[PDB]
RNA sequence: UGCUGACU
DNA sequence: GCCAGAGACAGCGAGTCAGCAA
DNA sequence: CTGTCCTCTGGC
């Protein structure tokens, strides 16, 4: 019954990850304890969640928990079919051992039609975003980046870079070309604000 | 129009240097010198009286510039 | 690889830095006509940036691209069009290059 | 240029 | 194609004064 | 005298 503890931690972390992306999540899911998780729900196909977005109610996300410890191209297709038929665009695949290396470039191959993304199970046992040293990241909107570049007379290159595989760019699901504001809690100035172009 | 109103120390240094190099090349002194042979003392005397017709052209990191007057600049 | 790198260089020359990964993904999802349309659209809509291309983060990308090319794609290989075109140049100490039969 | 001493 | 075997290869504080031999 | 390259080589 440690499998259930792992399932509960991963589900709580994914609920927090979905709330930080701006999806409609209730307080109970974010404050759900183990005794009630196991009360509700055992399997790995009824842990799949489907969440809606604050705006764009059609824009929803779908979280998978594949059974195969090493997901492959066929496993990816089997529920890319589910997504294509239910009419969703985004997904999130929590894998237990990894993805066979061809799969990673397949997930990338699926054009903005159906954009997927993978997360290891050991990466979700804790919320890195809740570490002391990790600042708060905020994906800037297309109209705030323009005002930033205009205030500092900048170009989008010539800005600090954040890797597209950064453990906190993968969590906040930030695509390339997006600028993220970062609020460092500084011992010197309190709440220093920086900006990083995702690339 | 958006940069600091005061005159940085580097600007004071360069303005004094240039005014002194001008005075030394036989330029008219608008400060009524009183027996001093140093052009840098004369340049300081002029800076204190707010008589220096030079235009500090502050360059921003993208090529854009702002032209300030040495008179319209708070000397500390 | 030849055409991908050609287009990536064409876009780097003007500064466009997202075009690099965009071209690579356009390729993998798919050759010259597929890539040259996007690359010309970039180089046209993003010109006026030949002076704003001599910045760090634009030199690192070109450095990495050309280094990876010279390091991974210039090894002796059986020839594509004629299967027996490995006239193995193999250079001894400088001032010496030896082709075989 | 070199090499052998020496100074802070 | 995956990653050891290496085997090159490059770096190694600042300034100063002499003499002697080639 | 150390650490990365980094260009093979070599085996697999
Ligand atoms: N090779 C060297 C030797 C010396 N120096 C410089 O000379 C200073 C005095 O040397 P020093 O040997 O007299 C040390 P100090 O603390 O003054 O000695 P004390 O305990 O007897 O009072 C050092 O601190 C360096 O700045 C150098 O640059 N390279």
């Amino acid at each position: 019954e440690e499998e259930t503890y792992r399932l509960w931690k991963i589900r709580k972390t994914i609920m927090q990850l979905c709330h930080d992306r701006g999806y409609l999540v209730t307080q109970d899911e974010l404050d759900q304890t183990l005794e009630e998780f196991k009360a509700q729900s055992p399997r790995r196909t009824d842990l799949t969640v489907l969440v809606a977005h604050n705006d764009d109610p059609t824009d929803q996300m779908f979280v998978f928990f594949p059974e195969e410890p090493k997901v492959g191209i066929k496993t990816i297709k089997v529920y890319c079919q589910r997504m294509q038929e239910e009419n969703i665009t985004r997904a999130l695949i929590v894998v237990q051992q990894g993805m066979t290396p061809s799969a990673k470039q397949s997930l990338v191959d699926m054009a903005p039609k159906y954009i997927l993304e993978q997360f290891l199970q050991q990466e979700l046992l804790i919320n890195i975003t809740e570490h002391e040293l990790v600042p708060e990241h905020v994906v800037m909107t297309k109209e705030e980046v323009t005002e930033l570049l205009a205030r500092y007379k900048l170009r989008e290159n010539q800005l600090p870079r954040i890797q597209a595989g950064d453990p906190v760019a993968r969590y906040f699901g930030i695509k390339r070309g997006q600028v993220v504001k970062i609020i460092r809690p500084s011992e010197t100035a309190g709440r220093y604000i920086t900006y990083r172009l995702v690339q | 129009r958006i940069t600091t109103p005061y005159m940085t120390k580097y600007e004071r240094a360069r303005v004094l240097g240039t005014r002194a190099l001008q005075i030394a090349m036989c330029a008219p002194v608008m400060v009524e010198l009183e027996g001093e042979t140093d052009p840098l003392l004369i340049a300081m005397k002029e800076l204190k009286a707010r008589k220096i017709p030079i235009i500090i052209r502050r360059y921003l990191p993208d090529g854009s510039y702002e032209d300030w007057g040495v008179d319209e600049l708070i000397i500390t | 690889v030849i055409h991908l790198l050609l287009c990536q260089l064409r876009v780097l020359e003007v500064g466009a830095l997202q075009a690099v990964y965009e071209l690579e993904r356009i390729l993998n999802r798919f050759i010259r006509e597929e890539l040259e349309q996007y690359t010309t659209e970039i180089v046209q809509n993003n010109l006026l940036g030949s002076q704003g291309a001599h910045v760090k983060n634009v030199c690192e990308s070109k450095s990495k691209l050309i280094a990876l090319f010279w390091k991974a794609h210039m090894n002796a290989k059986r020839c594509p069009h004629c299967k027996t075109g490995r006239s193995v140049v193999r250079k001894e100490h400088n001032s010496k290059l030896t082709i075989t039969f």
